[PDB]
């Protein structure tokens, strides 16, 4: 690489989101999408090999038609009404329209196909910025139309991405592709939780990304790529092995972990809002999730897979693990369920 | 006016049924974005002729810019894509889904 | 019964309907052809029920 | 890790500290052929690092105290014992050329590590790119098997071409019956019983396949051995040799400061070696593998980081 | 001359379900090329000439760039213009006869009002101020350097980094 | 798990680095024939170009 | 010296020490000075 | 409707230079005479093979640099301004960061026609 | 100090001595192989003693 473009490209990554989430003109929250995607694209497509090329190839048709769309909805609506931003009175239509391209973008089924392909090919690391920090902008664009949502459109694409993120993670045995398929069943979640409580779905993002942050780390720290890869892991970084459970438990939704919270918190408010056939079939496929999880944490936790000879070596050798960003988002993602009153907002 | 803005509609309607309908060409698929493009430029600069909104006729000329580094991004893809194959196939970029 | 039968019927028949589904659903070829074909499907269904609904 | 895009950018570059003698230099030849004088004469007089050829215990020498451990914990290898029965029921050549190969793998990345790092050159000992020689002469010998062949090309195939190849490669060209009355006049009673097809393959694996891949990416030194048993002439070849071909003349500051940090992670340099194909010449299981990892943790100077042993020193361990 | 914008708008509607139905690509610049003259035509008759001569530089500069590359690798040995498959043609023109079909319907259809024959032409330019200097397009364009710095530093930032990112996928 | 409509397929590699080897560039074959200003009136100039 | 290379950390790297231990003292002094000036405000807002 | 007018009648000239073009002159097609020229010799290749353009960078470049030049062309009507230093100093940056990823593409070898 | 050959592709190449006196005896090494009645040997001999000795 290069430091300057490297500067560049980050920064670029880092600015469209902020300046999505920090600008009330829906013009300048697409030239932020667009920022983010244009910048992301270089940082996908690095290592250049055959399956990075597709991954990039894939991700840049599908995010550019999904931002024409809301580019469709923003003139439209820009010609109905004249403004920049859709107040009270605009049309449903164009409403529909900006919510089915914020769900492309976002990665949700039926829209979720290009997620798993994507995330696979990819290095560790983009995939974690991809599926934590490529979320937020359009999320952002999500909550700032809170109410004229339509409510049946929404529980739609989250009933149906939290089912096909459900199967897809109990068939995947690539590592990146099952935390591809628990990013849709999450953001399934949030997108439910969207048009009553923006709080709600703000706090199971910020709950997912702290839990999907060191499970991307500690599959960083020995490029682990399948589940055989990681259930190597006892001869690897043995010390890994109760901070990999808990979180994938907290992910599974768990008590007392704290990732039971985002989904206790949702079905709470959805029981408030008389949606109980909606939040009861999250749940189960939930149950679903957190089965797949409790199979990786089969494989890589409460058995010892065979290892091979090189791991003598591998012992032999020392490591480094990032002080403050593993174990303090593995703690807090974890052990937090106390503070759920502060949690909520 | 109102007949105008349909025919505008329409357009991109159309350009999204290229967008979403492969034919076997990605340069193809840049074209139909490309359009899209293009008629949500005409779009947006009939509708602030319309309405005399001089302060919002920038957005155009943003949108064009923006469109062109999408278009810049998606000409490199392909040079990559044909560095690999040397056919530029869509179906023949597939190998991703195992 | 406890050894053929509750068996047959509550856990093997549910873990054979989701390991079919799962086969179903991730039945997927890596073709963006075919995946935005599904999303323009998608797309007609959406504006459909808008127009249904209303 | 000290190094890093940090001190690239306020200054460590390779480039910068680059020299005329900053060549990687791999001595290869047959198993009894001078190879090991050579390479050190030629460090001697040019001023380079001389890296013996890694045996079974680099790992060991190069980690923790630097005494060689445990037949166990430093692989299960026992090449006395190949050379006393190959073929046999337990997979103990493929073991012992994996274990080779990763070794060897762990001395280049050091080598480079050093090189980029201080800008002196190296005399390696039988590089990577020369492995595969034994492993080709045990598979026509009938010593491994197709499926230990194809895992040893599959790990080749993905540590090898992230390195960077030698500039120059020194070949010892030496007879077969002159390799077997070395060979028996050095005395080794395990060494005595090699055969002359293995040696013949050996020799035919370098010929046919070592000299012409390598002569393609840099040049070759073959030698005999009145060229060579004499490291004078071998060092006056390598003053006046020309680096026109190969890599590492379209490279830079950059390029050098990511295979920098590819090359001193250890880690990432062994994490190909030990992907989980689970052939049963190669893999342990679990209460063999728990009993070694406890009894190696149990090990003076490796229950904990290199930093902190309370039991060899290190003083300060409350405030690190 | 009251039906041109009109005239003009189903010949974009025609170059756009050219592109869509997906030539060759030189073809499809060449059908790019044309709808960004009809929509250049388009922007001129509606208002100001700078928006739409915009455009019209860009496009053509971009499908150039676009043919240089459809030359170099999107091409084959037949390149099918649009009558290689009866297909194609067949669909053409059953697009241009769903086209007058639903334009019929909508002028049948008259309680909306958003395509009347009758009222056809009677539209395009709503209130124009008769008396006045410095009123048309560009202006506001112009108007980006002083009253919308925040677009303009977007836009010089997008192709700013957009030639860092093309370095960086084209670098091999 | 495996059924009929997936039983074909193979584990993604471990570097995700897989050997797609052509070859097929097949450079552009363009005879400076004997009717070319450059050429000297008589020659067969067969030129492999690369663009 | 036990060991072949030198480890990384084999005397405490004191910036980082200091700088650790004077953020600590730091943070506690400012946290009990806050909670001081927070019940001194709350008592004087809404009388004892 | 004077441009409109003068556009059709160039327009008519040229397709009435072109049909009397065809339509004076006496044919005799043949297959040889036909054939694609290459020099006095068949063509090995169909001349629809992929050409491998060299300054593939340059013209990515090119497409960046004409929207710069896009947003630049409003300044004739931009230095008629009421404030004319924050339009001066938008100038001058945005003249600035174009020649600066110019002179960096330029430092990268960009504009070097890689073979 | 001679800066150019003039011959193009020949470089300058300091300290000639050394490496003419390295060549020269490389040569003689290698023609100790020969046989003794070889005329090649002895002429060869006699022109690359004269030129080490000059
Ligand atoms: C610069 C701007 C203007 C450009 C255009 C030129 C304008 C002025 C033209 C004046 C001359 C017009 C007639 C040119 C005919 C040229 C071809 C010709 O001689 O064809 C012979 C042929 C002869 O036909 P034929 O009956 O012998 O059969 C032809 C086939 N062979 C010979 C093999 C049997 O055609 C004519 O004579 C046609 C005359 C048309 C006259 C129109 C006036
Ligand atoms: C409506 C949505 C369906 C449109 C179907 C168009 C015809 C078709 O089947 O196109 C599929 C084709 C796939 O690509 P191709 O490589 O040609 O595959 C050949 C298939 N064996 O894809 C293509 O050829 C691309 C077609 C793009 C068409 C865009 C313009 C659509 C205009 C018509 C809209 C619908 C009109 C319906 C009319 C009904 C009758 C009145
Ligand atoms: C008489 C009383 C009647 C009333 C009570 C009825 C309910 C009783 C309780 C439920 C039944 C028990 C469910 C749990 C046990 C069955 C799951 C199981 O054990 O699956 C094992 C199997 C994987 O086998 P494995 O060990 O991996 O293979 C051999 C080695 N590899 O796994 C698989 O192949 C896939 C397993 C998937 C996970 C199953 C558990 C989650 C179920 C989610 C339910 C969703 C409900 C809604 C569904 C959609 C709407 C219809
Ligand atoms: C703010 C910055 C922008 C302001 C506006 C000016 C825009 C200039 C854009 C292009 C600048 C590129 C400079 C760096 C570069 O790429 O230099 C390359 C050039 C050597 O490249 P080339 O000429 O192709 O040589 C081929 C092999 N010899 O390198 C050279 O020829 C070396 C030149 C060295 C001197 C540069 C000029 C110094 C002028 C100081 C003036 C002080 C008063
Ligand atoms: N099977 C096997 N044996 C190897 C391999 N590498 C080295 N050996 C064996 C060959 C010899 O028995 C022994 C020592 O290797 P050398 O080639 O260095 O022999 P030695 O030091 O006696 O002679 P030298 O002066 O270096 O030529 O190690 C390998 O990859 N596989
Ligand atoms: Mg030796």
């Amino acid at each position: 690489m290069n430091p300057i473009t490297l500067a560049i490209i980050y920064f670029t990554i880092f600015l469209g989101p902020v300046i999505t989430m920090s600008s009330t003109n829906l013009m300048l929250m697409w030239v932020g999408l667009e920022f983010s995607l244009l910048a992301i694209i270089p940082m996908l497509i690095n290592k250049k090999n055959p399956r990075s090329t597709e991954a990039a190839t894939k991700y840049f048709v599908t995010q550019a038609t999904a931002s024409m769309i809301i580019l469709l909805a923003i003139v439209l609506n820009y010609k109905q009404l004249g403004t920049w931003m859709f107040q009270q009175q605009t049309n449903g239509l164009i409403l529909n329209m900006t919510l089915m391209a914020l769900s492309m973008k976002l990665g949700l089924a039926p829209f979720h196909f290009w997620l798993p392909e994507v995330t696979q090919g990819i290095p560790l690391h983009m995939g974690l910025i991809l599926l934590t920090w490529q979320k937020i902008a359009p999320l952002s664009i999500l909550i700032q139309i809170y109410p004229l949502l339509n409510s049946t459109i929404i529980l739609m694409l989250a009933i149906t991405s939290i089912f096909m993120g459900a199967w897809g993670g109990l068939n995947q045995t690539q590592m990146r592709k099952i935390m591809a398929y628990s990013s849709i069943a999450h953001m399934g979640w949030m997108l439910a939780i969207l048009p009553y409580n923006p709080s709600l779905t703000l706090l199971n993002l910020m709950i997912y990304i702290i839990l999907t942050a060191p499970m991307f780390m500690a599959l960083m720290l020995n490029n682990s790529m399948t589940i055989n890869s990681i259930s190597l892991l006892w001869n690897k970084t043995p010390a890994m092995l109760t901070m990999i459970s808990l979180m994938l438990l907290s992910l599974g939704g768990l008590p007392p972990l704290t990732g039971f919270l985002p989904k206790w918190i949702i079905i709470t408010e959805l029981m408030k809002n008389n949606c109980l056939i909606m939040a009861t079939l999250m749940a189960m496929m939930a149950l679903l999730n957190l089965f797949f999880y409790t199979r990786l944490i089969y494989s890589t936790s409460l058995t010892m897979f065979p290892t091979n000879n090189n791991s003598k070596m591998m012992t032999h050798q020392t490591k480094t693990k990032p002080n403050l960003m593993f174990s303090t988002l593995a703690i807090m993602s974890t052990m937090t369920l106390p503070l759920a009153p502060q949690l909520i907002t | 006016m109102p007949s105008t803005f349909f025919n505008l509609t329409m357009a991109f309607s159309l350009s999204l049924l290229g967008t979403l309908m492969f034919r076997s060409h990605l340069m193809s698929t840049l074209l139909c974005l490309e359009g899209m493009v293009l008629s949500l430029f005409i779009m947006t600069s009939v509708t602030s002729l319309n309405s005399n909104s001089m302060s919002s006729m920038p957005i155009p000329i943003t949108i064009l810019v923006f469109a062109a580094c999408e278009a810049a991004v998606g000409l490199a893809l392909l040079v990559k894509v044909s560095n690999t194959y040397g056919t530029d196939y869509v179906q023949n970029l597939n190998l991703l889904q195992c | 019964l406890d050894l053929i039968w509750l068996e047959k019927t509550i856990p093997k028949s549910t873990s054979t309907l989701h390991t079919n589904m799962t086969t179903l659903t991730t039945n997927q070829k890596g073709l963006i052809k075919l995946y935005f074909m599904s999303f323009l499907i998608n797309i007609i269904l959406i504006i459909i029920l808008y127009s249904i609904n209303l | 890790l000290r190094y890093g895009l940090l001190a690239a950018i306020l200054g460590d570059k390779t480039t910068k500290k680059l020299h005329e003698y900053s060549r990687v230099i791999t001595v290869d030849g047959n198993i009894c052929s001078g190879k090991n004088k050579l390479a050190k004469e030629i460090a001697q007089q040019l001023g380079m690092k001389h890296y013996p050829e890694a045996g079974i215990q680099y790992s060991s020498t190069t980690t923790g105290d630097g005494r060689p451990l445990d037949i166990e914990f430093s692989g299960s290898c026992s090449l006395e014992k190949f050379y006393d029965d190959p073929k046999s029921n337990d997979g103990n050549s493929y073991r012992l050329q994996s274990w080779l190969y990763a070794s060897r793998l762990l001395q280049y990345a050091d080598a480079l590590e050093h090189l980029l790092s201080t800008g002196q050159g190296v005399v390696l000992e039988r590089s990577i790119y020369s492995d595969f020689v034994f492993l080709e002469a045990m598979y026509n010998q009938g010593y491994i098997r197709k499926q230990c062949v194809d895992h040893y090309n599959e790990i080749k195939r993905l540590t090898l071409p992230e390195y960077l190849p030698p500039h120059a490669v020194i070949y010892i060209d030496v007879p077969v019956p002159e390799v077997q009355s070395r060979i028996q006049k050095k005395g080794d009673p395990h060494e005595m019983k090699v055969t002359s097809a293995y040696l013949q393959d050996i020799e035919n694996a370098y010929k046919k396949t070592f000299l012409p891949k390598m002569s393609e990416m840099c040049e070759v030194l073959v030698y005999d051995s009145w060229e060579a048993e004499d490291p004078t002439k071998v060092v006056e070849d390598i003053e006046y040799l020309k680096y026109n071909k190969g890599p590492w003349l379209k490279q830079d500051d950059w390029t050098f400061h990511y295979l920098r940090m590819l090359v001193q992670d250890k880690t990432e340099v062994l994490n190909y070696t030990t992907i989980p194909v689970y052939l049963p010449e190669i893999t342990i299981g679990a209460h063999q593998g728990s009993r070694i990892y406890n009894s190696f943790r149990e090990l003076p100077g490796r229950k904990y980081a290199p930093g902190y042993n309370a039991e060899v020193g290190d003083k300060w361990i409350w405030l690190k | 001359m009251n039906n041109y914008i009109f005239v003009l708008s189903s010949l974009f509607l025609v170059g756009c379900l050219g592109l869509a139905l997906k030539p060759s690509p030189i073809y499809g610049g060449l059908g790019l090329i044309v709808s960004g003259f009809v929509g250049c035509l388009m922007v001129l008759g509606f208002g100001g000439s700078f928006l739409g001569l915009m455009v019209f530089l860009i496009y053509l500069g971009g499908m150039l760039v676009v043919f240089g590359y459809t030359t170099a690798m999107a091409t084959e040995e037949y390149p099918e213009t649009w009558g290689s498959n009866w297909l194609i043609l067949g669909f053409l023109v059953l697009g241009v006869i769903m086209e007058v079909f639903l334009i019929c319907v909508l002028n049948y259809y008259d309680e909306v009002g958003v395509i009347n024959l009758d009222g056809l032409g009677d539209w395009l330019m709503y209130e124009v101020d008769d008396v006045g200097v410095m009123l048309e397009g560009g202006i506001g364009v112009a108007a980006m350097y002083s009253c919308a710095t925040w677009m303009m530093v977007v836009a010089g930032w997008s192709l700013f980094a957009g030639i860092f990112i093309i370095i960086e996928i084209t670098r091999d | 798990y495996p059924s009929k409509e997936t039983a074909h397929w193979k584990p993604p590699p471990w570097n995700d680095v897989d050997i797609l080897k052509e070859k097929a560039v097949t450079n552009m074959t363009l005879n400076f024939g004997p009717q070319h200003p450059a050429a000297h009136g008589v020659l067969r100039l067969v030129l492999e170009l690369s663009g | 010296k036990f060991y072949v290379r030198e480890p990384v950390n084999a005397k405490p790297n004191w910036l980082a020490v200091g700088l650790s231990v004077g953020a600590s003292v730091f943070m506690w002094i400012y946290l009990i000075q806050t909670h001081n000036e927070d019940v001194l405000e709350y008592k004087r807002r809404n009388g004892l | 409707m004077n441009l409109y007018t003068v556009i059709f009648i160039n327009i008519l000239l040229s397709l009435t230079l072109i049909l009397v073009a065809f339509w004076l002159p006496q044919m005799n097609l043949y297959s040889e005479k036909a054939n694609p020229y290459e020099c006095g010799f068949d063509p090995t290749s169909s001349a629809r093979l992929p050409f491998s353009m060299k300054f593939f960078l340059v013209a990515i470049t090119f497409l960046l640099f004409d929207l710069e030049i896009a947003l630049l062309l409003p300044l004739p009507w931009a230095i008629q301004t009421i404030k004319t230093s924050t339009m001066m100093i938008m100038a001058f940056i945005l003249v600035t960061i174009l020649s600066l990823g110019l002179a960096y593409e330029w430092t990268q070898k960009g504009l070097e026609w890689t073979e | 100090l001679k800066k150019t050959t003039g011959l193009v592709g020949l470089a300058v190449c300091d300290t000639p001595h050394e490496r003419l006196t390295i060549l020269y005896t490389k040569t003689l090494d290698i023609l100790k192989h020969f046989p003794k009645h070889a005329a090649y040997r002895k002429y060869t001999e006699q022109i690359t003693n004269e030129k080490l000795d000059m």
